[PDB]
DNA sequence: GGGACCTGAAAGCGAAAGGGAAA
DNA sequence: TTTCCCTTTCGCTTTCAGGT
């Protein structure tokens, strides 16, 4: 018995049929009468009416749609069943396979008797002088919000016995697009024969004109060979790049092929950055020569790059590369690429630390590998020493969450292949200049700053600066920068501002967020260059601001505070 | 007994995404779902509601399915102190014998109203999305939802409602995870009991006959006070870590800042605060004198003094976890009151090289303790984790899954804004 | 102008919180 | 004692791609 809809309200709604152009009206008539012939639609007397219209298929044929917005608003949603595309890479390499696409899928699945009255419509007359003929759907209308859940449930039940009888067959099912793969051509034939029976028993028809048995196959937007896989779509809009909307179109194009063709987040930095500005789709945007170098590099990668069908018996490995901007991950089986794993260009925090990004990526890519092949990787390769992994397990909460229950191997031996050599790396993975603890036998500098724009340090040498800033924090960051410049030696730094202390201690390995205050971005950027250009290490900590306790650190903090008054 | 439907703040469906799981756990999920399908406790679902599920392997090798019902529970509409003119535990005649049922010993199979089943939905995902997910909904209340106090209290009230009425002479009540039925004559009682046993078995409450206990009010009320009593704790600032100027300056900053709130005169910690005098090098050594030690004991005494004697009886408890060095610290609180401190037993700490594991183990242990003190889970656990880090922990950490099994309260990282609680968060405490 | 459901990515912005001065 | 100074972090809107 088929799945009935739940209705909020029984008050019928009438939405007027709208006019159609001759060519489209003929097509509507052509399809509408054929469904009648098949008994998929029936004459209607219902006080409900929804518009119907046509659009072009890729076939070149037309599609009968029902504009069911007002009717859908009265139907309880069902839960979704397939969050994203299957990956072809998990179809075991060198396995013969067949691709099936059911004919007028939604229309072959019956509606519960009582719901048919609600999916009623008006077909205009070929002639503007002659009256309209009215029908209703007895089958899933293309336009109904639950048609997809119902179609998935119906076909899935039909395929379930095929899955059970051929447990060694790889069977992908997306809505009505279906793949079948087996080890041997004989095993594929037994598998397929069983399938034909079961789809027919459920009253579903295989489109014979559109069956695939032979390389090269096309499935869910991918070109699939015996081993090699690439996106079908081999072209990005690069010609006319004058508006915001033009760049939105090109970057959406590139995004879709990123995961298979291996474009790192840093290689698109210049293109992504041009998206910033006026919200109007028609706002002008200039193509920069850096943005163009980026499009050349993408275009070369489209031609060369690929992913690979895997052995069904071997586990996967995860490689994490210390790439510029943010780490990059590759899911791999020995030398064969499965998928690239990438991080967002824009960030949440002001200061996103590279070690937390590694840990986030390992967690996200572990889940993806688990989704692809049903297990963690047997090995995760990280651009970290034994000692740094040890320190990360002790000190990083993100690393602990990232690698919780990871039973395999962590190591830093990358494949000796040349293929990854092009990837642009960073050396700012972990803090090497910024110290966790005070340095031994080192000068102590004390910094402060005021909303009057004055900044100073004191201790073994003194200085006051007039800074352009009207913030105490911004003034003090200029003091901290001057301290890191004027003490070409190991230094300890004590500041009263939590803010200055956290920024200074975190910038070395940080992704600095693009804030709407450029002035602050320039300051954090200068602070970061200052730390990175150091010859010697430094350590910075917080003193509570106005304690008036005894001791030398209070004394010097009070000197700094006086140096930046009035 | 036609089930009454639950009260909801909103009818807007909440969908929390199921995450991929490895085959072994997907196989275990299908196995357990079929087991429950055969008992008629779940059925196939098309709901727009979804709550995530995960499976925990016992050492037996068997799996148990847990559901994260936080999102669904947050939408339950709480009810008021229904049947408040019913008798209190104090008002029974001490000459009467008392029958004691422990609801933790029992098993609950509470049928849901047709309309409520859809809200308790979940998904088993498919490897690689190669097939549509299998979806299901509970036809009986999932056991975790009993940790909502409202639901539990309402259910037992309805279950006891007819037995109480008919047996006017009998006094039958639900006191803090114990169902009590007591009458003056031993045999007048046994009649009342066996009616009740049969009545609540009809509503879905399995009662364990072996586990049942018998005893007088005076023994009960008196033991109850000793069973659920707050542990007085002579808590101290940890001193072994205090070695350098930098250690003392940080700690004495936080002490001096909280000092007014503790009512310690400014001049009265001069021996302590003078330790800052000397070598300006941050790693230069400093030692507490006996005098300085006695001044630290003033701050410890005031912190000890904040611990309440007895909990308020209406208000739920909360748990704060702090990410202190070595091993994490918990504090049980009832809103702004400090109740009691919670630690891992010190012997076990070196066993867990994953700090995350220790957070999870502490939460499980303290949840049990909180249940002992008040009869319920805390309604909030405050952790040093962002919502994204909580979500990743549920996914990756087996320790986290075990520790937060059947938790339906709030998990967040919003700590109190009271000065004392800010001071405790900045300092490290231990109990010798 | 004209349907449904899913996935991923980008920037910008409004809501709410953290901290620590101000009422 | 709550009730505002900002600033930073989080959630959501609004574009683009893509799948049957
Ligand atoms: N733009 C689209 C494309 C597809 N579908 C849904 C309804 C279709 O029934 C199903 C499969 O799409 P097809 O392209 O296979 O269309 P048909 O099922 O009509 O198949 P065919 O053209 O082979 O008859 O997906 C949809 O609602 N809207
Ligand atoms: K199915
Ligand atoms: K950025
Ligand atoms: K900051
Ligand atoms: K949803
Ligand atoms: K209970
Ligand atoms: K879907
Ligand atoms: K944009
Ligand atoms: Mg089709
Ligand atoms: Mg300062
Ligand atoms: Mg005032």
């Amino acid at each position: 018995k088929p799945i009935p809809l739940t209705w909020k309200t029984e008050k019928p709604v009438w939405v007027n049929q709208w006019p159609l152009p001759k060519q489209k009206l003929e097509a509507l008539h052509l399809l509408a009468n054929e469904q009648l012939e098949k008994g998929h639609i029936e004459p209607s007397f219902s006080p409900w009416n929804s518009p119907v219209f046509v659009i072009q298929k890729k076939s070149g044929k037309w599609r009968m749609l029902t504009d069911l917005r007002a009717v859908n608003a009265l139907i309880q949603p069902m839960g979704p069943l397939q969050p994203g595309l299957p990956s072809p890479a998990m179809i075991p390499k060198d396995w013969p396979l067949i691709i099936i696409d059911l004919k007028d899928c939604f229309f072959t699945i019956p509606l519960a008797e009582q719901d048919c009255e609600k999916f009623a419509f008006t077909i205009p007359a070929i002639n503007n002088k002659e009256p309209a003929t009215r029908f209703q759907w007895k089958v899933l209308p293309q336009g109904m919000l639950n048609s997809p859940t119902i179609c998935q449930t119906f076909v899935g039940r039909a395929l379930q016995p095929v899955r059970e009888k051929f447990s060694d067959c790889y069977i992908i099912h997306y809505i009505d697009d279906i793949l079948c793969a087996a080890e041997t051509k004989d095993k594929l034939i037994d598998c397929y024969t069983f399938l034909q029976a079961e789809v027919a028993n459920a009253g579903l028809a295989i489109a014979s004109d559109k069956i695939q048995t032979s390389t090269p196959f096309h499935y869910l937007g991918m070109q699939i060979e015996n081993r090699k896989i690439k996106p079908q779509k081999i072209e990005i809009r690069k010609d006319t790049l004058k508006t915001l909307n033009d760049f939105q179109k090109l970057l959406g194009d590139i995004n879709w092929i990123r995961p298979t063709l291996g474009i790192p987040t840093y290689a698109m930095s210049n293109l992504f950055s041009i998206l910033r500005g006026d919200s109007d789709l028609n706002s002008k945007r200039i193509l920069t020569p850096e943005a163009t170098k980026e499009i050349k590099l993408v275009e070369e990668k489209i031609q060369s790059a690929q992913i690979n069908r895997i052995g069904p018996l071997a586990p996967l490995q995860l490689l994490i590369f210390a790439t510029a901007h943010s780490p990059t991950g590759i899911i791999i089986q020995n030398t064969d690429l499965v998928e690239w794993s990438f991080l967002p260009h824009s960030t949440v925090k002001t200061f996103t630390l590279y070690l937390d990004q590694i840990a986030t990526l390992i967690g996200q890519t572990r889940l993806r590998i688990t989704k692809l092949c049903g297990n963690d990787p047997d090995k995760i390769v990280v651009p970290l020493t034994k000692e740094q992994v040890r320190q990360a397990f002790i000190n990083s909460g993100a690393w602990q969450i990232g690698l919780a229950n990871f039973v395999g191997i962590i190591d830093n031996h990358y494949p000796k292949t040349k293929i990854f050599q092009f990837l642009k790396l960073t050396t700012w993975i972990l803090p090497k200049i910024t110290r966790c603890e005070p340095l031994e036998n080192a000068l102590t500098v004390f910094t402060d700053g005021s909303s009057n724009g004055k900044a100073a340090y004191t201790g073994p040498k003194e200085r006051v600066i007039k800074t352009p800033y009207q913030s105490a924090q911004r003034a003090e960051l200029v003091a901290v920068i001057t301290v890191l410049q004027d003490f070409d030696q190991p230094i300890n730094i004590i500041s009263d501002s939590a803010y200055v202390v956290q920024a200074t201690r975190d910038v070395e390995t940080a992704l600095i967020k693009y804030s709407m205050d450029d002035q602050l971005n320039q300051l954090f950027n200068l602070l970061q260059q200052t730390v990175r250009k150091r010859n010697f290490p430094f350590y910075i900590t917080h003193i509570r601001a106005h304690t008036n306790l005894p001791g030398p650190l209070t004394k010097a903090n009070e000197q700094a505070d006086l140096l930046v008054s009035s | 007994p036609k089930p009454i439907p639950l009260t909801w703040k909103t009818e807007k469906p909440v969908w929390v995404n199921q995450w991929p799981l490895p085959k072994q756990k997907l196989e275990a999920l299908h196995l357990l779902a079929n087991e429950q399908l055969e008992k008629g406790h779940i059925e196939p679902s098309f709901s727009p509601w979804n709550s995530p599920v995960f499976v925990i392997q016992k050492k037996s090798g068997k799996w148990r399915m847990l559901t994260d019902l936080r999102a669904v529970n947050a939408l339950i509409q709480p009810m008021g102190p229904l049947q408040p003119g019913l008798p209190s535990p104090a008002m029974i005649p001490k000459d009467w014998p008392l029958i004691i049922i422990d609801l933790k010993d029992c098993f609950f199979t509470i049928p849901l109203a047709e309309q409520d089943c859809e809200k308790f939905a979940f998904t088993i995902p498919a490897i690689n999305n190669k097939e549509p997910a299998t979806r299901f909904q509970w036809k009986v209340l999932p056991q975790g939802m009993l940790n909502s106090p409202t639901i539990c209290q309402t259910f037992v009230g309805r279950a006891l409602q007819p037995v109480r009425e008919k047996f006017s002479d009998c006094y039958i009540i639900h006191y803090i995870d114990d169902i009590l039925c007591a009458a003056e004559t031993k045999d007048k009682l046994i009649d009342c009991y066996t009616f009740l046993q049969a009545e609540v078995a009809n509503a879905g409450l399995a009662i364990a006959s072996d586990k049942i206990q018998t005893s007088t009010p005076f023994h009960y009320l008196g033991m109850q006070i000793e069973n659920r009593k707050i542990k007085p704790q002579k808590i101290e600032i940890r001193k072994d870590t205090l070695k350098t100027l930098n250690d003392f300056q940080k700690l004495l900053g936080d002490i001096n800042w909280i000092r007014p709130t503790l009512g310690i005169p400014t001049y009265a910690m001069s021996n302590l605060f003078s330790i800052l005098r000397g070598d300006s090098d941050l790693n230069s050594k400093r030692i507490l004198t006996p005098e300085a030690t006695k001044e630290i004991k003033l701050v410890e005494e005031k912190i000890q003094s904040a611990q309440i004697n007895r909990i308020g009886p209406l208000a739920p408890l909360q748990l704060l976890i702090f990410a202190t060095a070595h091993s994490p610290t918990g504090i049980i609180i009832q809103n702004t009151d400090l109740v009691e401190w919670s630690f891992l037993p010190h012997s076990t700490v070196k066993t867990f090289t994953l700090y995350l594991d220790q957070i999870a183990t502490l939460i499980g242990q303290t949840r049990l303790r909180i249940t002992k003190l008040c009869g319920n889970d805390p309604d909030k656990i405050v952790v040093p984790l962002t919502k994204e880090q909580v979500r990743q922990a549920f996914i990756n950490s087996g320790a986290w899954q075990i520790g937060l099994a059947n938790f339906v309260g709030i998990i967040d990282n919003h700590y109190p804004k009271t000065k004392i609680f800010q001071f405790l968060k900045l300092t490290t405490w231990i109990l010798p």
